[PDB]
């Protein structure tokens, strides 16, 4: 499905849907939010949607939906206390480190020749 | 000295969270959309497929940024159609619903002191800016939801599910959990309220005094402008070249003769390209460590209480209300700051009969001849009674120990 | 960083200008004084080359540095203690944490406390009795529509109101949202006989 920023596609039917990105040539505009897996601009995600009935192959493009909306009934003498709890294992991952590199000039700059080296020492003390 | 009134204090803290998702074409850049300047390009290697990864992996990480600010809530809460939270006007931070986006008064006093032709030669050189993922309406809803889960539901909402609680018990909660029980509170309730509304009068004040006080994310909007309004000026430089555009080189020289004008040029533009590159990828991982430290900073004062000493602004913190912003976020922190301050003559402990007395909450203070055991943060002072206080030992040890009576609670009951 | 090093060989690959992209073949072709000129656009070019691949190399490092210092501190606290920072140690309240070893990093295994099971009532933020105020030190003030608790605030286990579990503050007519009731002194049938 491509998407063209910042064209109003009156230069390259029914295909487009005009988001404040650009219209994204080549999806299906779904009122139908959903939880996104692809971002693509100011509130829109598309993602891939196999459906058996009509185009098992398609692309949808719904406004990003934040979640559930909730409507906790504050009152100013109503509490609500837990009566039971669960333990729940989270994992979470963190780097710690990455690959000790480690690059020479002389192999790399120079084919192992000795001109080029002497080139490179003209150079200075880059290496 | 032992505090004997206090006052509530809003300040205000702004926090960058990202900054614009820019992104640069070499071939429009580098290149006047000449082809030969192309097939040069080609020549030199893979620099655009690395420039266009760095800047991608910019964007990228702005998104993560601010959805992972804001979005640290699963469900999308709402404040209750009345709004008796125990006294405490919250109608310059909730949301006002007379605007579109569902924005507030406060966010309002943001989204104009920073403003974030030139834009189209940017466009026109290759150097877009793409839009971010989060809307100002998605954010401003999720402000809404972290503002009414904080009111409502206390901070359980962060832990687990969101119970709700009254905001005044939420308030006794808070006053318990930095020292001063919760007595003080329930007494003083109508005080703290008008010094809480009071408070946020007067930072909705001094945000609509001066644009100086958003000193920070009016310089992530100025130094990415100014970053890329730098580089487009680097097009206008002859770079050693007789001329400083690839449409007048290839007008008057012949491709063996042009060929090292334009080799001059690329190389000069594509150096000037790489300078802006890495410039932004410092500057998006400074971003990135600010964001860090409002993603902290929203997971432990909004989302709770911190312990932490001047973290969520100085004082005792009680709670936050973070606020949008134009690429950032701010925050209202509500602190605790111990007014009146009364001298007293202290005591480490108190000998009864040979036996020393420790108060096991609190400091031992006196009016001048009688004796009292008072909270550390505020002057509420009790009668020493033998719960106030508990045993260790004799008294000939303790270092500045004083004599009295320790009242006991049960002699008039004992008696008959 | 993987990436980054094959992106450094292929940079090996290409002209920079010079009729040839191996110095093999350039000093097997020109001579010193006309292959000096070929060979400094290769080196310049191969430099420049390095040079940004160093660049990304230290960003990228700086980078990890600060998760590694995001590692560190989260296991100076979660692993070996218990962090009161809410949402550092995973959603809910923090019990223990047991890292484990991975490929160039650390997984972590919050154990967190979830509160599952919801339950509304009707509190009260004190309670008057003979117009002396009553306070729960710790815990809050709950009803199961009749009678009144004190629980603790994250789990609810009922108590009755003894003196204990309760602590007086001035008379019950200036506290807001103050309700009625017997705090049952745990003494009556003590003093009683």
């Amino acid at each position: 499905a491509v998407l063209y920023q910042d064209v109003n596609c009156t230069e390259v039917g029914s295909n487009v849907f005009q988001t404040r990105a650009g219209c994204l040539i080549g999806a299906e505009h779904v009122n139908n939010s959903y939880e996104c897996d692809i971002p693509i601009g100011a509130g829109i995600c598309a993602s891939y949607q196999t459906q058996t009935s009509v185009a098992s192959q398609s692309i949808i493009a719904y406004t990003m939906s934040l979640g559930a909306e909730n409507s906790v009934a504050y009152s100013n003498n109503s509490i609500a206390i837990p009566t039971n709890f669960t333990i729940s294992v989270t994992t979470e991952i963190l780097p710690v480190s990455m690959t000790k590199t480690s690059v020479d000039c002389t192999m790399y700059i120079c084919g192992d020749s000795t001109e080029c080296s002497n080139l490179l020492l003209q150079y200075g003390s880059f290496c | 000295a032992i505090p004997t009134n206090f006052t509530i204090s809003v300040t205000t803290e702004i926090l960058p969270v990202s900054m614009t998702k820019t992104s640069v074409d070499c071939t429009m850049y580098i290149c006047g959309d000449s082809t030969e300047c192309s097939n040069l390009l080609l020549q030199y290697g893979s620099f655009c497929t690395q420039l266009n990864r760095a800047l991608t992996g910019i964007a990228v990480e702005q998104d993560k940024n601010t959805q992972e600010v804001f979005a640290q809530v699963k469900q999308i809460y709402k404040t209750p159609p009345i709004k008796d939270f125990g006294g405490f006007n919250f109608s310059q931070i909730l949301p006002d619903p007379s605007k579109p986006s569902k924005r507030s008064f406060i966010e309002d006093l943001l989204f104009n002191k920073v403003t974030l032709d030139l834009i189209c030669a940017q466009k026109f050189n290759g150097l877009t800016v793409l839009p971010p993922l989060l809307t100002d309406e998605m954010i401003a809803q999720y402000t809404s939801a972290l503002l009414a889960g904080t009111i409502t539901s206390g901070w359980t909402f962060g832990a687990g599910a969101a119970l709700q609680i009254p905001f005044a018990m939420q308030m006794a909660y808070r006053f318990n959990g930095i020292g001063v029980t919760q007595n003080v509170l329930y007494e003083n309730q109508k005080l703290i309220a008008n010094q809480f509304n009071s408070a946020i009068g007067k930072i909705q004040d001094s945000l609509s005094s001066t644009a100086s006080a958003l000193g920070k994310l009016q310089d992530v909007v100025n130094q990415n402008a100014q970053a890329l309004n730098t580089l487009v000026k680097q097009l206008s430089s002859n770079f050693g070249a007789i001329s400083s555009v690839l449409n007048d080189i290839l007008s008057r020289l012949d491709p063996p003769e042009a060929e090292v004008q334009i080799d001059r040029l690329i190389t000069g533009r594509l150096q000037s390209l790489q300078t802006y590159v890495t410039q932004q990828l410092i500057r998006a991982a400074e971003i990135r460590a600010s964001a860090n430290l409002a993603a902290t900073k929203m997971s432990e004062c909004v989302l709770g209480q911190s312990k932490r000493v001047d973290f969520c602004g100085k004082g005792y913190h009680l709670m936050s209300f973070p606020q949008s912003a134009p690429h950032g976020v701010v925050f209202l922190h509500v602190t605790y700051v111990p007014a009146q301050e009364k001298n007293f003559t202290t005591a480490p402990a108190i000998c009864h009969d040979g036996k020393a007395h420790f108060p096991r909450e609190g400091v031992f203070v006196s009016n001048g001849t009688h004796w009292f055991v008072t909270q550390r943060n505020f002057y509420e002072p009790q009668i020493i009674t033998t719960d106030n206080t508990f045993v260790s030992g004799n008294c000939d040890v303790v270092i500045g120990i004083v004599n009295n009576t320790v009242y006991d609670p049960l002699q008039p009951e004992l008696d008959s």
